[PDB]
Protein backbone atom coordinates (compact mmCIF):
# COMPACT_ATOMS: atom_id res chain seq x y z
CA UNK A 1 0.00 0.00 0.00
CA UNK A 2 2.86 2.36 0.63
CA UNK A 3 4.24 1.42 -2.25
CA UNK A 4 1.39 2.31 -4.04
CA UNK A 5 0.92 5.91 -2.38
CA UNK A 6 4.87 6.96 -3.63
CA UNK A 7 4.13 5.55 -7.49
CA UNK A 8 1.09 7.79 -7.27
CA UNK A 9 2.51 10.94 -5.76
CA UNK A 10 4.87 10.97 -8.50
CA UNK A 11 2.16 11.33 -11.56
CA UNK A 12 1.39 14.47 -9.29
CA UNK A 13 4.97 16.23 -10.06
CA UNK A 14 5.11 14.32 -13.50
CA UNK A 15 4.01 17.43 -15.64
CA UNK A 16 6.05 19.90 -13.07
CA UNK A 17 9.74 20.78 -13.45
CA UNK A 18 11.07 21.63 -10.23
CA UNK A 19 10.01 20.44 -7.09
CA UNK A 20 9.15 22.77 -4.54
CA UNK A 21 10.22 22.75 -1.02
CA UNK A 22 7.21 21.40 0.90
CA UNK A 23 6.95 18.90 -2.11
CA UNK A 24 10.55 17.15 -0.76
CA UNK A 25 10.23 17.65 3.17
CA UNK A 26 7.25 15.27 3.10
CA UNK A 27 8.77 13.11 0.30
CA UNK A 28 11.76 12.59 2.30
CA UNK A 29 9.59 11.49 5.19
CA UNK A 30 8.05 8.47 3.49
CA UNK A 31 11.08 7.18 2.02
CA UNK A 32 13.03 6.93 5.08
CA UNK A 33 10.27 4.76 6.10
CA UNK A 34 10.44 2.92 3.50
CA UNK A 35 13.72 1.92 4.40
CA UNK A 36 13.28 0.73 7.76
CA UNK A 37 10.66 -1.48 6.66
CA UNK A 38 13.33 -2.94 4.02
CA UNK A 39 15.61 -3.64 7.02
CA UNK A 40 13.19 -5.35 9.01
CA UNK A 41 12.37 -7.75 5.85
CA UNK A 42 15.90 -8.85 5.76
CA UNK A 43 16.18 -9.91 8.99
CA UNK A 44 13.46 -12.39 9.33
CA UNK A 45 15.78 -14.13 6.21
CA UNK A 46 19.13 -13.31 7.34
CA UNK A 47 20.66 -16.66 9.08
CA UNK A 48 19.02 -18.69 6.60
CA UNK B 1 -38.80 18.19 9.75
CA UNK B 2 -35.41 15.72 10.01
CA UNK B 3 -33.80 16.48 6.60
CA UNK B 4 -33.84 20.53 7.12
CA UNK B 5 -31.55 20.45 9.95
CA UNK B 6 -28.93 18.40 8.90
CA UNK B 7 -28.95 19.93 5.36
CA UNK B 8 -28.43 23.58 7.17
CA UNK B 9 -25.27 21.90 8.42
CA UNK B 10 -23.90 20.58 5.52
CA UNK B 11 -24.08 24.39 3.96
CA UNK B 12 -21.80 25.76 6.57
CA UNK B 13 -18.78 22.90 5.67
CA UNK B 14 -19.14 23.69 1.35
CA UNK B 15 -18.42 27.32 1.95
CA UNK B 16 -17.32 29.66 4.73
CA UNK B 17 -16.86 33.85 2.80
CA UNK B 18 -18.21 34.00 -0.65
CA UNK B 19 -18.42 30.92 -2.50
CA UNK B 20 -14.82 29.29 -2.05
CA UNK B 21 -13.01 26.44 -0.86
CA UNK B 22 -14.16 23.58 -3.13
CA UNK B 23 -12.05 20.52 -1.86
CA UNK B 24 -14.56 19.53 0.85
CA UNK B 25 -17.43 20.62 -1.28
CA UNK B 26 -16.10 18.38 -4.36
CA UNK B 27 -16.20 15.17 -2.61
CA UNK B 28 -19.86 16.51 -0.96
CA UNK B 29 -21.33 15.76 -4.39
CA UNK B 30 -19.60 12.43 -4.59
CA UNK B 31 -20.23 11.03 -1.94
CA UNK B 32 -23.91 12.40 -1.83
CA UNK B 33 -24.80 10.58 -5.51
CA UNK B 34 -23.15 7.26 -3.88
CA UNK B 35 -26.82 6.98 -1.82
CA UNK B 36 -29.44 8.05 -4.13
CA UNK B 37 -31.84 8.13 -1.56
CA UNK B 38 -31.01 10.62 -0.17
CA UNK B 39 -32.67 12.48 -2.45
CA UNK B 40 -36.41 13.38 -1.48
CA UNK B 41 -38.26 10.10 -3.22
CA UNK B 42 -40.79 12.93 -4.65
CA UNK B 43 -37.66 12.79 -7.35
CA UNK B 44 -34.55 11.37 -8.45
CA UNK B 45 -36.73 7.79 -8.14
CA UNK B 46 -38.05 5.42 -10.23
CA UNK B 47 -41.83 5.92 -10.14
CA UNK B 48 -41.90 9.95 -11.20
CA UNK B 49 -39.86 13.26 -10.54
CA UNK C 1 -5.17 -18.08 -13.61
CA UNK C 2 -5.30 -14.20 -13.53
CA UNK C 3 -6.95 -11.12 -15.60
CA UNK C 4 -3.69 -9.86 -17.86
CA UNK C 5 -3.81 -6.79 -20.55
CA UNK C 6 -4.50 -7.14 -24.28
CA UNK C 7 -6.57 -10.33 -23.19
CA UNK C 8 -10.28 -10.51 -24.62
CA UNK C 9 -13.35 -11.46 -22.34
CA UNK C 10 -17.10 -10.78 -22.38
CA UNK C 11 -19.34 -9.22 -19.41
CA UNK C 12 -21.82 -11.23 -18.31
CA UNK C 13 -24.73 -10.75 -15.47
CA UNK C 14 -27.58 -12.93 -14.36
CA UNK C 15 -30.97 -11.88 -13.46
CA UNK C 16 -33.85 -14.13 -13.20
CA UNK C 17 -37.70 -13.68 -15.03
CA UNK C 18 -39.23 -16.20 -15.02
CA UNK C 19 -38.36 -17.55 -11.26
CA UNK C 20 -35.41 -19.32 -13.14
CA UNK C 21 -31.94 -17.54 -13.67
CA UNK C 22 -31.15 -16.72 -17.18
CA UNK C 23 -27.71 -15.41 -18.24
CA UNK C 24 -27.55 -12.26 -20.01
CA UNK C 25 -24.60 -10.85 -21.31
CA UNK C 26 -23.53 -7.16 -23.32
CA UNK C 27 -22.67 -6.49 -26.61
CA UNK C 28 -23.34 -3.85 -29.71
CA UNK C 29 -23.16 -3.86 -33.50
CA UNK C 30 -20.98 -1.00 -34.07
CA UNK C 31 -21.83 0.83 -37.08
CA UNK C 32 -25.28 1.98 -37.04
CA UNK C 33 -25.95 1.65 -33.76
CA UNK C 34 -23.86 3.80 -31.02
CA UNK C 35 -26.58 2.01 -28.10
CA UNK C 36 -26.23 -1.11 -26.63
CA UNK C 37 -28.35 -4.15 -25.67
CA UNK C 38 -28.97 -7.41 -24.42
CA UNK C 39 -28.03 -10.73 -25.69
CA UNK C 40 -29.90 -13.95 -23.92
CA UNK C 41 -27.41 -16.99 -23.42
CA UNK C 42 -29.72 -19.37 -21.76
CA UNK C 43 -30.60 -21.32 -24.35
CA UNK C 44 -27.71 -22.70 -26.09
CA UNK C 45 -29.20 -26.19 -26.43
CA UNK C 46 -31.28 -24.63 -28.84
CA UNK C 47 -31.21 -21.11 -29.45
CA UNK C 48 -27.69 -20.51 -30.85
CA UNK C 49 -26.21 -17.30 -29.45
CA UNK C 50 -24.59 -14.31 -31.15
CA UNK C 51 -21.28 -13.93 -30.47
CA UNK C 52 -19.67 -12.14 -33.06
CA UNK C 53 -20.62 -9.09 -31.31
CA UNK C 54 -20.13 -10.15 -27.40
CA UNK C 55 -16.14 -10.05 -27.52
CA UNK C 56 -14.23 -7.31 -25.39
CA UNK C 57 -10.72 -6.80 -24.82
CA UNK C 58 -8.91 -4.69 -22.53
CA UNK C 59 -6.04 -2.11 -23.89
CA UNK C 60 -5.06 -0.29 -20.59
CA UNK C 61 -5.14 -0.39 -16.76
CA UNK C 62 -3.94 2.73 -14.52
CA UNK C 63 -4.46 3.93 -11.27
CA UNK C 64 -6.68 6.83 -10.89
CA UNK C 65 -4.07 9.47 -10.03
CA UNK C 66 -2.30 8.15 -13.24
CA UNK C 67 -5.16 8.64 -14.99
CA UNK C 68 -5.65 12.27 -13.89
CA UNK C 69 -2.34 13.43 -14.89
CA UNK C 70 -1.92 11.31 -18.09
CA UNK C 71 -5.90 13.50 -18.79
CA UNK C 72 -4.07 16.66 -19.02
CA UNK C 73 -1.30 15.54 -21.87
CA UNK C 74 4.06 -4.85 -21.40
CA UNK C 75 1.32 -6.82 -19.12
CA UNK C 76 0.12 -5.61 -16.33
CA UNK C 77 -2.17 -7.27 -13.90
CA UNK C 78 -5.39 -5.77 -12.69
CA UNK C 79 -6.09 -4.98 -8.84
CA UNK C 80 -9.22 -3.65 -7.31
CA UNK C 81 -9.35 0.18 -7.25
CA UNK C 82 -7.70 0.51 -10.56
CA UNK C 83 -9.35 2.19 -13.76
CA UNK C 84 -9.74 0.31 -17.09
CA UNK C 85 -10.26 1.18 -20.67
CA UNK C 86 -12.99 -1.32 -22.40
CA UNK C 87 -13.13 -2.04 -26.66
CA UNK C 88 -15.20 -3.21 -28.05
CA UNK C 89 -12.94 -5.98 -30.29
CA UNK C 90 -14.70 -6.77 -33.95
CA UNK C 91 -15.72 -2.72 -34.34
CA UNK C 92 -13.16 -1.25 -33.08
CA UNK C 93 -14.83 1.35 -30.93
CA UNK C 94 -14.11 1.84 -27.06
CA UNK C 95 -17.13 1.37 -24.83
CA UNK C 96 -18.02 4.63 -23.18
CA UNK C 97 -21.41 6.73 -21.42
CA UNK C 98 -23.15 9.00 -23.28
CA UNK C 99 -24.78 11.94 -22.23
CA UNK C 100 -28.71 11.01 -24.08
CA UNK C 101 -31.82 11.03 -22.36
CA UNK C 102 -34.06 7.62 -22.46
CA UNK C 103 -34.94 4.13 -20.58
CA UNK C 104 -37.88 4.14 -18.17
CA UNK C 105 -35.47 4.61 -15.14
CA UNK C 106 -34.73 7.58 -17.38
CA UNK C 107 -33.91 10.59 -14.45
CA UNK C 108 -30.03 10.32 -14.72
CA UNK C 109 -30.09 7.38 -16.61
CA UNK C 110 -27.30 8.24 -19.05
CA UNK C 111 -28.07 5.38 -21.23
CA UNK C 112 -24.72 3.46 -22.48
CA UNK C 113 -23.08 3.87 -25.93
CA UNK C 114 -19.69 4.03 -27.67
CA UNK C 115 -18.59 6.21 -30.51
CA UNK C 116 -14.76 6.95 -30.47
CA UNK C 117 -13.73 8.33 -27.71
CA UNK C 118 -9.95 7.37 -27.76
CA UNK C 119 -9.86 11.13 -25.52
CA UNK C 120 -9.57 10.43 -22.22
CA UNK C 121 -12.72 11.73 -20.59
CA UNK C 122 -15.76 9.66 -19.98
CA UNK C 123 -14.61 6.09 -21.47
CA UNK C 124 -13.15 4.83 -18.07
CA UNK C 125 -14.37 2.78 -15.37
CA UNK C 126 -13.01 2.10 -12.11
CA UNK C 127 -13.75 -1.37 -10.69
CA UNK C 128 -14.43 -1.95 -6.90
CA UNK C 129 -14.95 -5.57 -5.00
CA UNK C 130 -18.37 -6.69 -4.20
CA UNK C 131 -18.70 -8.39 -1.01
CA UNK C 132 -16.24 -7.63 2.23
CA UNK C 133 -14.08 -10.93 2.14
CA UNK C 134 -12.01 -8.92 -1.08
CA UNK C 135 -10.23 -5.68 -0.27
CA UNK C 136 -8.52 -2.72 -2.48
CA UNK C 137 -5.22 -3.38 -4.04
CA UNK C 138 -5.67 -7.37 -4.23
CA UNK C 139 -5.17 -9.20 -7.51
CA UNK C 140 -8.49 -9.96 -9.27
CA UNK C 141 -9.19 -13.72 -9.14
CA UNK C 142 -10.64 -15.36 -12.69
CA UNK C 143 -14.73 -15.43 -12.13
CA UNK C 144 -14.97 -12.86 -9.60
CA UNK C 145 -17.89 -10.18 -9.24
CA UNK C 146 -16.95 -6.63 -10.28
CA UNK C 147 -19.11 -3.51 -9.53
CA UNK C 148 -18.23 -0.64 -12.66
CA UNK C 149 -17.96 2.71 -11.76
CA UNK C 150 -17.91 5.79 -14.43
CA UNK C 151 -14.87 8.02 -14.17
CA UNK C 152 -16.71 10.86 -15.61
CA UNK C 153 -20.42 10.43 -14.07
CA UNK C 154 -19.66 8.63 -11.32
CA UNK C 155 -22.68 6.77 -11.87
CA UNK C 156 -23.04 2.42 -11.72
CA UNK C 157 -23.67 0.95 -14.55
CA UNK C 158 -27.32 -0.29 -13.74
CA UNK C 159 -29.08 -2.97 -15.32
CA UNK C 160 -32.33 -1.38 -15.04
CA UNK C 161 -35.78 -3.10 -15.96
CA UNK C 162 -38.73 -1.29 -16.13
CA UNK C 163 -42.13 -2.00 -17.32
CA UNK C 164 -41.01 -2.50 -21.12
CA UNK C 165 -37.89 -5.23 -21.93
CA UNK C 166 -34.60 -4.83 -20.03
CA UNK C 167 -32.57 -2.06 -20.82
CA UNK C 168 -28.81 -1.02 -19.49
CA UNK C 169 -27.65 2.45 -18.16
CA UNK C 170 -26.06 3.85 -15.37
CA UNK C 171 -28.96 5.48 -12.63
CA UNK C 172 -29.71 3.98 -9.65
CA UNK C 173 -27.56 0.83 -7.78
CA UNK C 174 -25.28 -1.91 -8.33
CA UNK C 175 -25.13 -4.96 -10.62
CA UNK C 176 -22.96 -7.58 -10.34
CA UNK C 177 -20.85 -8.49 -13.33
CA UNK C 178 -19.32 -11.45 -13.44
CA UNK C 179 -15.77 -11.70 -16.07
CA UNK C 180 -15.07 -14.40 -18.50
CA UNK C 181 -12.03 -15.29 -20.01
CA UNK C 182 -13.57 -15.61 -23.65
CA UNK C 183 -9.33 -16.79 -24.83
CA UNK C 184 -5.87 -15.25 -23.83
CA UNK C 185 -2.55 -14.42 -25.68
CA UNK C 186 -2.31 -17.56 -28.22
CA UNK C 187 0.07 -19.46 -30.32
CA UNK C 188 0.76 -18.32 -33.53
CA UNK C 189 0.04 -21.00 -36.64
CA UNK C 190 -2.49 -22.96 -34.94
CA UNK C 191 -6.10 -22.52 -35.17
CA UNK C 192 -8.40 -21.34 -32.51
CA UNK C 193 -12.29 -21.00 -31.85
CA UNK C 194 -13.92 -17.81 -33.05
CA UNK C 195 -11.90 -17.12 -36.22
CA UNK C 196 -13.12 -16.33 -39.38
CA UNK C 197 -11.55 -18.20 -42.52
CA UNK C 198 -12.00 -20.26 -46.09
CA UNK C 199 -12.06 -23.92 -46.80
CA UNK C 200 -9.65 -25.14 -49.62
CA UNK C 201 -10.07 -29.00 -50.96
CA UNK C 202 -7.78 -30.99 -52.80
CA UNK C 203 -4.27 -29.87 -53.59
CA UNK C 204 -4.02 -26.24 -55.16
CA UNK C 205 -7.53 -24.10 -56.38
CA UNK C 206 -10.56 -25.57 -54.86
CA UNK C 207 -12.67 -24.56 -51.81
CA UNK C 208 -15.82 -24.79 -50.35
CA UNK C 209 -18.94 -22.27 -51.34
CA UNK C 210 -22.50 -21.94 -51.55
CA UNK C 211 -24.38 -20.46 -54.47
CA UNK C 212 -24.27 -17.32 -56.00
CA UNK C 213 -26.37 -14.08 -55.17
CA UNK C 214 -29.27 -13.21 -56.86
CA UNK C 215 -31.36 -16.39 -57.27
CA UNK C 216 -34.38 -18.21 -55.74
CA UNK C 217 -32.69 -21.14 -54.10
CA UNK C 218 -32.46 -19.25 -50.43
CA UNK C 219 -29.00 -20.43 -50.32
CA UNK C 220 -29.76 -23.78 -49.27
CA UNK D 1 -41.35 23.33 0.44
CA UNK D 2 -38.74 23.60 3.22
CA UNK D 3 -36.91 20.83 2.04
CA UNK D 4 -36.43 20.85 -1.69
CA UNK D 5 -35.97 24.84 -1.49
CA UNK D 6 -33.21 23.96 1.02
CA UNK D 7 -31.50 20.89 -0.96
CA UNK D 8 -31.42 23.17 -4.38
CA UNK D 9 -29.65 26.17 -2.31
CA UNK D 10 -27.50 23.38 -1.23
CA UNK D 11 -26.56 22.23 -4.81
CA UNK D 12 -26.31 26.01 -5.58
CA UNK D 13 -23.44 26.92 -3.54
CA UNK D 14 -21.82 23.52 -4.41
CA UNK D 15 -20.65 24.59 -7.58
CA UNK D 16 -17.97 23.58 -8.94
CA UNK D 17 -16.38 27.53 -8.51
CA UNK D 18 -16.43 30.84 -9.66
CA UNK D 19 -15.11 31.41 -13.32
CA UNK D 20 -11.77 31.54 -12.19
CA UNK D 21 -11.19 28.08 -12.27
CA UNK D 22 -14.35 26.74 -14.89
CA UNK D 23 -12.57 29.32 -17.53
CA UNK D 24 -8.88 28.01 -17.16
CA UNK D 25 -9.19 24.14 -16.29
CA UNK D 26 -10.69 20.87 -17.11
CA UNK D 27 -11.70 19.22 -13.65
CA UNK D 28 -14.31 22.07 -12.32
CA UNK D 29 -16.02 21.51 -15.91
CA UNK D 30 -16.74 17.59 -14.44
CA UNK D 31 -18.78 18.59 -11.20
CA UNK D 32 -20.74 21.27 -13.41
CA UNK D 33 -21.82 18.48 -15.62
CA UNK D 34 -23.08 16.44 -13.44
CA UNK D 35 -25.20 19.38 -11.16
CA UNK D 36 -26.44 20.75 -14.63
CA UNK D 37 -28.10 17.26 -15.40
CA UNK D 38 -29.99 16.42 -12.12
CA UNK D 39 -31.95 20.08 -12.62
CA UNK D 40 -33.54 20.68 -15.62
CA UNK D 41 -33.67 24.20 -16.93
CA UNK D 42 -37.32 23.72 -18.27
CA UNK D 43 -39.01 23.11 -14.95
CA UNK D 44 -36.71 25.65 -12.91
CA UNK D 45 -37.56 28.41 -14.91
CA UNK D 46 -41.17 28.11 -13.98
CA UNK D 47 -41.23 27.71 -10.79
CA UNK D 48 -41.13 31.14 -9.59
CA UNK D 49 -43.99 32.39 -10.48
CA UNK E 1 -22.47 -62.70 41.13
CA UNK E 2 -20.85 -63.47 37.74
CA UNK E 3 -18.50 -62.43 35.05
CA UNK E 4 -19.68 -60.09 31.83
CA UNK E 5 -17.50 -60.59 28.63
CA UNK E 6 -16.50 -56.94 27.81
CA UNK E 7 -15.34 -56.18 24.35
CA UNK E 8 -12.52 -52.97 24.20
CA UNK E 9 -12.75 -50.98 21.37
CA UNK E 10 -10.08 -48.60 20.18
CA UNK E 11 -12.28 -45.32 19.40
CA UNK E 12 -8.84 -43.39 19.26
CA UNK E 13 -5.19 -42.59 20.25
CA UNK E 14 -2.34 -39.39 19.82
CA UNK E 15 -3.45 -38.00 16.92
CA UNK E 16 -1.68 -35.80 14.47
CA UNK E 17 -1.67 -31.82 15.92
CA UNK E 18 -3.10 -29.24 13.55
CA UNK E 19 -5.47 -31.96 11.83
CA UNK E 20 -9.21 -32.67 12.25
CA UNK E 21 -10.43 -35.31 13.75
CA UNK E 22 -13.94 -36.68 14.33
CA UNK E 23 -15.18 -36.54 17.80
CA UNK E 24 -14.48 -32.65 17.99
CA UNK E 25 -16.97 -29.83 19.25
CA UNK E 26 -15.99 -26.77 17.11
CA UNK E 27 -17.29 -23.36 14.98
CA UNK E 28 -17.96 -22.85 10.94
CA UNK E 29 -17.16 -19.85 9.76
CA UNK E 30 -17.60 -18.78 6.12
CA UNK E 31 -16.21 -15.97 4.08
CA UNK E 32 -12.93 -14.47 4.96
CA UNK E 33 -12.79 -12.34 8.50
CA UNK E 34 -15.89 -12.00 10.60
CA UNK E 35 -18.75 -14.99 9.53
CA UNK E 36 -19.90 -17.78 10.98
CA UNK E 37 -22.90 -20.33 10.89
CA UNK E 38 -25.45 -20.20 13.36
CA UNK E 39 -28.81 -20.93 14.23
CA UNK E 40 -32.22 -18.77 16.01
CA UNK E 41 -31.42 -16.71 18.96
CA UNK E 42 -32.99 -17.83 22.19
CA UNK E 43 -36.69 -17.32 23.02
CA UNK E 44 -38.38 -17.77 20.24
CA UNK E 45 -41.54 -20.22 19.13
CA UNK E 46 -39.29 -21.04 15.33
CA UNK E 47 -38.35 -24.26 17.19
CA UNK E 48 -34.63 -23.96 16.52
CA UNK E 49 -35.49 -25.33 12.92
Amino acid sequence: RLQESISDFYWYYSGKDVIEEQGKRNFSKAMSVAKQVFNSLTEYIQGP
Amino acid sequence: CGGERYLDFLRFAVFVNGESVEENANVVVRLLIRKPECFGPALRGEGGS
Amino acid sequence: QFLRTDDEVVLQCSATVLKEQLKLCLAAEGFGNRLCFLEPTSNAQNVPPDLAICCFTLEQSLSVRALQEMLANGHRTLLYGHAILLRHAHSRMYLSCLTTSRSMTDKLAFDVGLQEDATGEACWWTMHPASKQRSEGEKVRVGDDLILVSVSSERYLHLSTASGELQVDASFMQTLWNMNPICSCCEEGYVTGGHVLRLFHGHMDECLTISAADSDDQRR
Amino acid sequence: MSFYAALIDLLGRCAPEMHLIQAGKGEALRIRAILRSLVPLDDLVGIIS
